RNA sequence: GCUCGCCGGAAGACCAAGGGUUCCUGUCCAACGUUAAUCGGGGCAGGGUGAGUCGACCCCUAAGGCGAGGCCGAAAGGCGUAGUCGAUGGGAAACAGGUUAAUAUUCCUGUACUUGGUGUUACUGCGAAGGGGGGACGGAGAAGGCUAUGUUGGCCGGGCGACGGUUGUCCCGGUUUAAGCGUGUAGGCUGGUUUUCCAGGCAAAUCCGGAAAAUCAAGGCUGAGGCGUGAUGACGAGGCACUACGGUGCUGAAGCAACAAAUGCCCUGCUUCCAGGAAAAGCCUCUAAGCAUCAGGUAACAUCAAAUCGUACCCCAAACCGACACGGUGGUCAGGUAGAGAAUACCAAGGCGCUUGAGAGAACUCGGGUGAAGGAACUAGGCAAAAUGGUGCCGUAACUUCGGGAGAAGGCACGCUGAUAUGUAGGUGAGGUCCCUCGCGGAUGGAGCUGAAAUCAGUCGAAGAUACCAGCUGGCUGCAACUGUUUAUUAAAAACACAGCACUGUGCAAACACGAAAGUGGACGUAUACGGUGUGACGCCUCCCGGUGCCGGAAGGUUAAUU
RNA sequence: AGGACCGAACCGACUAAUGAAAAAUUAGCGGAUGACUUGUGGCUGGGGGUGAAAGGCCAAUCAAACCGGGAGAUAGCU
């Protein structure tokens, strides 16, 4: 039982990028941007309160940031957490 | 030819880490000339 | 038996063998096992204390029995075994109640043979008993000096002690150094010889055995230079100096006991 | 894109460590790249790392670390008990195919497994900080059984030749398929089952150990591979539709047999040797306190569960350690022909041509090739080169510690073809036939397959161990017995070490060593042991105690604090 | 059987000629079941360690490491 308060702050953003459209079509896989101390569990509950929509299981990755340099000084972007969410057969996300 | 420097994590962090600077006296005197000094990497710990 | 071995090679040459058959080749009673993890010679502060010990062989530590307390329980002799730990050899043996023990294999003994301690038992070789029991000028073995502590004087391979004397709560005892010791008369010891006699006729023959011992090379002091040993220096081979140990204590004749504690137990000194 | 060349026990593929975005795409060429650069590991932007079963975490411990109290120490602190950490070791579980520009045992497809809860009905002794078993272990050697893998034939598809021949004993390609589940084999280990008692296993024990007694000779444990299923599937040479020339979608034949065969597996086995070969948990089992008709245990079945972190890329290197796009770096994989071979040569798969080129064809330098006659005359010195170089067989001195010396020396044979023998000796081994406690069984049987070595006869060349590869040999002699070690980076030796020898200390709270100490090593050793010193295999051997040391003595002389 | 023999890997470094290299190269060379070699982790600390002993090695540094301090040591010398 997660708290709907937390549910609401675990979940960051979709994520638009070729792969994910590709799992979007084919696999029924939605690729969200969650928090990074967001479990795997607490995101699924997120999903399907949040989107309504029946969970199959959550695939989450942590992306590294990459550095980069503005002008002459260096600096990190943040790391953040992905997660490829399986809805089940026949659930259609708006 | 092999050189002096043949880097390993743990045996770096075990040596020079913060923790073992904190374990003895000498250690956390070093840490805390460091601090004084202004250093941005207070230890060899990433 | 002692075995020259044949020349087939240099460093096995020089070779003798020591060749017991009668010596269980098998597996030790695991029971009694127990880990030994090698020192290199080194103390607790890290430092090489003594010189020349390292490497060898790894070895478990068989659990001998020194202090040997079943008395009136009669054991017998299962089979004789082969301890790294020790220049004698061990013997598992099997008391009435079910209960296996080593202890040091004495000049006689082998599979079937029965021993005993206690104060009752037969005197006759392996047997154990208080040292007032025990006739004057027998041969003894596994000898306590203090009652109920353990056996500590003639445990190595081929010694063995002779009572030569009970005078009321003590005895004296002819240790295999030619000293002449009291003992307290109540201490234990077992009779007979201690076992592998043969043991010093071995001869290791090369470089590499001494090693599998755990022997590290011995580097002569007057090899040295003068600030390592006090003999080191000299250009060729000198050495104007009365010889010394590595820290300049005198090595040829000088007597090192400083015990006073136990100079009354001492009746003559070996020579 | 087509040729050419190089690596191929790597200059290929996959990891660890280390790095930390170098990965992929688009875009830009100031700087960086030893030249140019449209290219890049460079700049900028975007994208990319998906796990119950891989690894970490986790449970367990080794060396060692920390260490409540404690012992010790001017202070700081040292050592260490209980404990708690610490992998490089022990501990549950996943395979095949498909897919991305870039991830995959992680996604998808199929087919699996694990150990937890929870609930069940069924049963009914459960219970640990304790007991026992187990885990649990060395070197070498030898086979035998296997597979990975390869070769040939069969089969299936395609081919009929840019130049003489090529419808055949011809040419090219393919012929692959897992874990799991079932079977429990080659083989290895052990005698089982029941009963009774017992000073043992800190207490108890129905467990282990020990005694008896009965009765049956098969009982159990272990075990590669094969076979079956998994699989009416998947993959499949290449054909066929579309084409953003990147590829996408459909489709799909055969898919067998024999022989050879590991250093991999059975094997943590067996045999043997002495130098005598981790620990603890998981796992199995036994009970105690306990609880007592409750919990807990095992039984299947249902359901829920398996979080977290790593996953890109380089990894013998242009990405790690070397200031550089400059030598070092642990593990795993190991095709073909020749070969003893992981050597060597040429190749496969795959990967590269080393980020300045173009000419010229002087001296001189570097790295190579050949050289008339002579053959060490060179030189400090045959330094360097040259030479020797394989397998088999014959043959082989002094001296010797009887092992050696010895590959001593020195010689002969060596290709290809045919025959012996349309392929032998051997190896393997199918049908058939017989037996059978029935199976992965035993006999007999020899088809097919594979296959040296030799002899005889012929034959070609200047030359047959034809290339690469691959000892120079002998004689006298110093030193050190020997194998070893050493001045990282001018010294590898005659130096150090060594087995052996001797002296000497040391009686165990050992001498000695590290420690203001506690303590620790010596050693869980005990004089056949340990320390120190010298000598240095083996053989034959090995006067002086005045000096300086050490040992013993203590009559006298002298002699401190103290008084 | 073997600190046995010949010989790749692996470990080394006897001869040779020659910055890519603050010790390498190519050609040969020694050991190659052991007193072998190697990965990972651990321990020993400066008059201290370790040393099959060369004053060797202890982070390209060693007849006394490096860093900071006494410290502007002292310098009848340049």
């Amino acid at each position: 039982m997660i708290r709907e308060e937390r549910l609401l702050k675990v979940l960051r953003a979709p994520h638009v990028s070729e792969k994910a459209s590709t799992a979007m079509e084919k696999s029924n896989t939605i690729v969200l941007k969650v928090a990074k101390d967001a479990t795997k569990a607490e995101i699924k509950a997120a999903v399907q309160k949040l989107f309504e929509v029946e969970v199959e299981v959550v695939n989450t990755l942590v992306v590294k940031g990459k550095v980069k340099r503005h002008g002459q000084r260096i600096g990190r972007r943040s790391d953040w957490k992905k997660a490829y969410v399986t809805l089940k057969e026949g659930q259609n996300l708006d | 030819m092999k050189r002096t420097f043949q880097p390993s994590v743990l045996k770096r962090n075990r040596s020079h880490g913060f923790r073992a600077r904190m374990a003895t006296k000498n250690g956390r005197q070093v840490l805390a000339r460091r601090r004084a000094k202004g250093r941005a990497r207070l230890t060899v710990s990433k | 038996a002692v075995v020259k071995c044949k020349p087939t090679s240099p460093g096995r040459r020089h070779v003798v063998k020591v060749v017991n058959p009668e010596l269980h080749k098998g597996k030790p009673f695991a029971p009694l096992l127990e880990k030994n993890s090698k020192s290199g010679g080194r103390n607790n502060n890290g430092r090489i204390t003594t010189r020349h010990i390292g490497g060898g062989h790894k070895q478990a530590y068989r659990i001998v029995d020194f202090k040997r307390n079943k008395d009136g329980i009669p054991a017998v002799v299962e089979r004789l075994e082969y301890d790294p730990n020790r220049s004698a050899n061990i013997a598992l043996v099997l008391y009435k109640d079910g209960e296996r023990r080593y202890i040091l294999a004495p000049k006689g003994l082998k599979a079937g043979d029965q021993i005993q301690s206690g104060v009752d038992a037969a005197i006759k070789p392996g047997n154990t008993l208080p040292m007032r029991n025990i006739p004057v000028g027998s041969t003894v073995h596994n000898v306590e000096m203090k009652p109920g502590k353990g056996g500590q004087l003639a445990r190595s391979a081929g010694t063995y002690v002779q009572i030569v004397a009970r005078d009321g709560a003590y005895v004296t005892l002819r240790l295999r150094s030619g000293e002449m010791r009291k003992v307290e008369a109540d201490c234990r010891a077992t009779l007979g010889e201690v076992g592998n006699a043969e043991h010093m006729l071995r001869v290791l023959g090369k470089a590499g055995a001494a090693r599998w011992r755990g022997v590290r090379p011995t580097v002569r002091g007057t090899a040295m230079n003068p600030v390592d040993h006090p003999h080191g220096g000299g250009e060729g081979r000198n050495f104007g100096k009365h010889p010394v140990t590595p820290w300049g204590v005198q090595t040829k004749g000088k007597k090192t006991r400083s015990n006073k504690r136990t100079d009354k137990f001492i009746v003559r000194r070996r020579s």
